[PDB]
RNA sequence: ACGAGAACUAGUAAUAAUUGUCAUUUGCAU
């Protein structure tokens, strides 16, 4: 409702999770071999590499305008092959997922992103922040267990952040011991058997139960 | 100071101009001993570089959050002004080193002083808990031999500043880094923040030069009861 | 400068159930796996009560603006007029002479008590169990009291006596309505551990 | 002798648990097995005292008359080796062992509660 | 602010067998290994008691919403209704001098009464075996009422005495349709035991 | 740690508490994480003794503070219960230089 | 000691418990037995009072009276050494031994219901 | 004569609130 710019504090007061800051670097892995390397031995002239230039500036200049617009992040410094952004924890990584896609199309699956994500707090001097700072992480960590978890809490009340909290205490010791107590607080637990046996049978395997933790800790 | 891992001793990346990527070297800081010489004369392949860099972990960075509540927080309503630090630790096996060198008698010396000071701290907020250490002398057979060599290049291992009538023929054919250092200084007038160094710049730890200088030891000095020395007298490795 | 310190045993009368853990289990120590009151139960059913005593205004339940002095010895320090705590309330753990007699006499130190609900309109009854710390156990407290001001430890521990006796007729911990958790103060003791003021004239039932 | 803990998954017959085992039915025996974990685990040495030792003899006869009051309970105790468990626990007499007795008991009792009608 | 305290006895009519704790046991301390009457029994029989009194509807049988007045002497606190307790009820525990009573004339205090079934049309007994608290004997309660607000304490305490009236004409406990749980109260006591309230005029049948 | 390990206990307790809002008697509850009763900290301080003819009262005014220190609390919470701590197996020795500490005192 | 636990298996005959010792004969000896148990908990001090001797006097009538009634409970009181037991504990007047008596009594009865038709 | 030196992530609040171990069933056929 105020036009005027605001603090940090303006999207750290986010009250859909913790009140923190998301901050995003990205890099072009395959851009020293374009600008140089090239379309080898045929198509190597000032023209041609003078245009796809000018398509990855373009790109990186308008199409990050356009695709940020639904999303609660202010642009910092974009261009080259660089991506700063900042904004709310939920809201970047959602918007960076947009943003691996969108690029994904434009460059027809040629050259490829690296980028990371953290979570900083609000008033910490943004000098250290950014010296701090895919098919993967959107299908089987975000699209399944994200939506089967948020369902399950969604159903079931009273499982606040302690019943998780105990759950992370009982999954960060990787013991089998552990495992046994787990199964039981889930016993103790009301959610569907099939909520129920799909996180225990999660729980068993090492890669599904790392994944299971970053779900659940994203959920928080 | 330069780092160790377990028996493992680190230099810096000499600013030598190497003719092939040009980006796996520029990510890299610090050569280990063993591979010293071999970066010297080209025989480090990229996939050696990303090895090496991968090995490098010696230590990670971390900031730790504090409050400051003898302000009016003793008197009456009044926030508290939390303020951060900036820290650093080393796993079980890592450290920093020194290289030094002079007189036996200096050496002894030397061994008393640090002596003394392994109590005292080496960092910033040493009064509030950080930065104690305990010092073991090693005489390592691999980096003596690196250190006595002798060739037509020269490597910068330490922060030197030629004095002024040198300078026009030491940087002939040279490659190097400056670097602003500036600081404050400790019981010379009544303002601790009325007294600041004048600031200085030197060459970096790793320029590469043709024509030895030999350094001295540089007033930051005014405004002052006593002189302030700033160190500036070059460490070289010949090749 | 001075420090009081406030020794003494509470005496279990009826089983307590502190239980902070949510079947349905009581806190505690996870160094000797025995029940413990947490001093945030102490200092606060004292608030509450003693609050409750003096005036309570609808406007004062809003804010948890409390009475001044009330405030002064347990401390707001939220807004506007700070006061510090004044009295530090520890914890009360499971004393050793109890512990001895309950080993010797071959005495559970907790009791699963079951009980029912009789829902209306059905009769149909649902179980549940509750844990509850057996009677005769003994705690032992400390507390301190820090003179911030010479000419008021009168009327503070006027008032602490005040507390005392009125947690005396009251209970600690959940079920309180259904019998649970009535406590006494017993072999109490006030001793100067650091400073230079006299603590004969004080007393505490 | 982890078989016998994960034998309990080889006991869902068609559906009844262990012929109709309940953990209701286990009452006495945890709250046995809880006092006296405690007990131990607050005792400083590795050797058990004898009045311990004259309890883990209470223990074997509670488990027996458990056995006898109920066939499902008896079935539990006889086929996952309780009774010689218990009776080699009472032969080494070291406090670790109880713990590491104690530690598969609640891991046994944990997991059957898992599966429960 | 004041609290009233209620003290008497409870006398055993008929045998009394709660058994929360199961041949078939009653509930026992562990302390002494005594019967005793848990106080979660008493308050559910009496609010159950003292709202068949009043009002009750199908609909207000549903989730146990109850009268307002019910409400306000036993605390609901959850339609959005600030709702305290007002009557808090403690444990009965075995007296001394039923004690020494049953000492000195060497008669136990726990009854093994045996009960079977006959089948319909089929005549054939399948025996059980019932532990019950013997008769005569005596157990002592306190109470404990909070006057929230002045100008409701007679007619709480008229309700109170309705209740306890009910109560001496009904049964606590198990089975006590077939003969065991009828109750009496003796030796009633009103002080007010923190407060400047009188307790003269206040009386309890 | 040792005897956290062979007794199996975890290094970190975790206290579950409450809140109680007054007109209204809901509980809002919170979590808060507490170090375990009995662990042990082995602490290091240095004295720079610039004046010979100061340190019987520097150790006198440190010997006020730590007795002070015994009787108080350490971090978060104290007024409701936690933070309590104590001293034990205290040496005084002199690591540099000639001066005697075979007097000085500390509990 | 338990030597409940080896006698119970050595009085298993072709089958016949004790010649034909049943649970339901032992019922009054259970109840006077948990009486005294009870009594003597509730007592403070480890000598024994002269009206629990009178107790524990008329605990031997009982037994010497349910002896003579049957036959099967009189071989098991014999073998059993409950009388000689009881004798023992009468003589030594110490409230520890009585419940050292009290637990392998209950020992006995719990093997003898473990075993049974 | 160390981008130093000063600086308690501190203060306020608990596991609470309503729930009955109950409802039927012959120590019985000689
Ligand atoms: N469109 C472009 N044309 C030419 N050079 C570009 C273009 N975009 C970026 N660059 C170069 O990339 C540099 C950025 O270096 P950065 O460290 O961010 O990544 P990089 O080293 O190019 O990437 P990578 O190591 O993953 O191949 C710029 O300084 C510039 O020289």
């Amino acid at each position: 409702q105020d036009m005027r710019e605001k603090g940090i504090g303006s999207y750290v007061d986010r009250e859909e999770g913790v009140k923190r800051l998301g901050v995003v670097r990205a890099d072009i892995d395959n851009l020293g071999a374009t600008f140089i390397s090239g379309i080898p031995e045929k198509y190597n002239s000032i023209s041609r590499t003078a245009t796809l230039s000018r398509q990855l500036s373009l790109f990186f200049k308008y199409e990050l305008n356009h695709l940020l617009e639904n999303y609660q992040i202010t642009a910092i410094y974009s261009g080259g092959d660089d991506l700063f952004l900042i904004g709310a924890w939920d809201d970047i990584i959602e918007a960076s997922i947009y943003i691996n896609d969108k690029f994904k199309e434009f460059t027809l699956d040629k050259l490829t992103l690296s980028a990371g994500v953290g979570m900083f707090s609000g008033k910490y001097p943004v000098s250290k922040m950014a010296f701090e700072t895919w098919d993967e992480f959107k299908k089987n960590i975000l699209e399944e267990k994200l939506l089967v978890l948020q369902q399950g809490f969604s159903q079931t009340d009273e499982h606040g952040k302690a019943f998780i909290y105990k759950m992370l205490a009982l999954l960060r010791n990787n013991e089998a011991i552990n495992i046994a107590r787990l199964a039981y607080l889930l016993a103790r637990s009301k959610m569907n058997e099939d909520f129920t046996s799909k996180i225990f049978n999660w729980a068993q395997n090492d890669k599904d139960k790392n994944q299971l933790i970053t779900a659940l800790e994203y959920y928080i | 100071t330069f780092p160790y891992e377990n028996e493992l001793y680190y230099l810096p990346k000499p600013l030598i101009k190497i003719d092939s990527n040009h980006k796996a070297f520029k990510k890299l800081k610090y050569v280990p001993v063993h591979h010293y010489n071999q970066y010297l004369n080209g025989e480090l392949s990229a996939e050696d570089a990303t090895d090496l860099n991968d090995i490098f972990n010696i230590g990670y960075f971390s900031l730790q959050t504090k409050v400051s509540l003898i302000a009016q927080e003793t008197d009456s309503s009044a926030d508290s002004e939390p303020y951060s630090v900036g820290t650093f630790t080393f796993e079980p096996e890592a450290g920093l080193y020194f290289i030094a060198k002079g007189s036996e008698e200096t050496l002894d010396h030397l061994n008393n002083i640090m002596t003394a000071l392994q109590y005292s701290g080496l960092g910033g907020k040493r009064n509030a808990g950080y930065g104690q250490f305990e010092y073991e002398i090693i005489n390592n057979q691999q980096l003596s031999k690196l250190l006595n060599q002798n060739g037509k290049h020269s490597i910068l291992l330490s922060t030197a500043m030629a004095k002024k009538e040198e300078i026009e023929s030491a940087l002939k054919e040279a490659r190097y880094i400056l670097t602003k250092r500036s600081g404050f200084v400790q019981s010379t007038n009544y303002s601790e923040m009325l007294v600041k160094k004048s600031d200085f710049y030197s060459f970096s730890s790793g320029s590469v030069f043709k024509n030895i200088f030999n350094g001295d030891i540089f007033n930051v000095g005014h405004n002052g009861k006593h002189p302030v020395y700033r160190y500036a007298k070059p460490l070289w490795l010949e090749v | 400068y001075s420090k009081i310190k406030i020794s003494g045993t509470i005496e279990v009368v009826t089983g307590l159930h502190i239980g902070g853990g949510g079947d349905s289990p009581v806190v505690r120590d996870l160094q000797t796996k025995l029940p413990i009151i947490p001093g945030s139960s102490i200092k606060g059913k004292m608030r509450n009560l003693l609050a409750k005593h003096f005036g309570l205004k609808m406007k004062q339940e809003s804010h948890n603006q409390d009475d001044e002095r009330v405030l002064r010895l347990f401390g707001s320090s939220e807004k506007g007029n700070i006061q510090r705590a004044r009295l530090q309330i520890s914890d009360a753990f499971f004393s050793e002479k109890t512990k001895e007699h309950f080993a010797q006499n071959d005495i559970a130190y907790t009791e699963t008590k079951f009980e029912n609900t009789i829902n209306r309109l059905t009769a149909v009854a649902n179980p549940r169990q509750i844990e509850r710390v057996t009677r005769g156990s003994e705690f032992d407290f400390v507390f301190i009291y820090n003179v911030d001001e010479e000419s008021q430890v009168e009327d503070d521990f006027e008032n602490i006596e005040k507390a005392i006796h009125l947690l005396e007729n009251d209970y600690l911990g959940g079920g309180g309505t259904r019998g649970n958790g009535r406590i006494q103060f017993k072999d109490t003791n006030i001793e100067t551990v650091v400073g230079e003021y006299d603590s004969t004239n004080l007393k505490i039932k | 002798m982890t078989f016998a803990h994960e034998v309990v998954k080889s006991n869902v017959k068609n559906q009844v648990l262990f012929n109709g085992l309940t953990t209701s039915k286990l009452r006495n025996l945890m709250e046995q097995v809880n006092r006296l974990y405690t007990i131990a685990f607050n005792s400083n040495e590795d050797q058990l005292n004898e009045e311990f030792i004259d309890e883990l003899e209470y223990l074997k006869i509670k488990f027996y008359y458990e056995a006898g009051r109920e066939k499902s309970v008896d079935e539990f105790l006889k086929k996952t080796l309780m009774f010689p468990i218990i009776d080699r626990v009472i032969k080494k007499e070291s406090k670790k062992f109880f713990l590491d007795y104690c530690k598969y008991f609640e891991a046994l009792v944990a997991y059957a509660k898992y599966y429960q009608k």
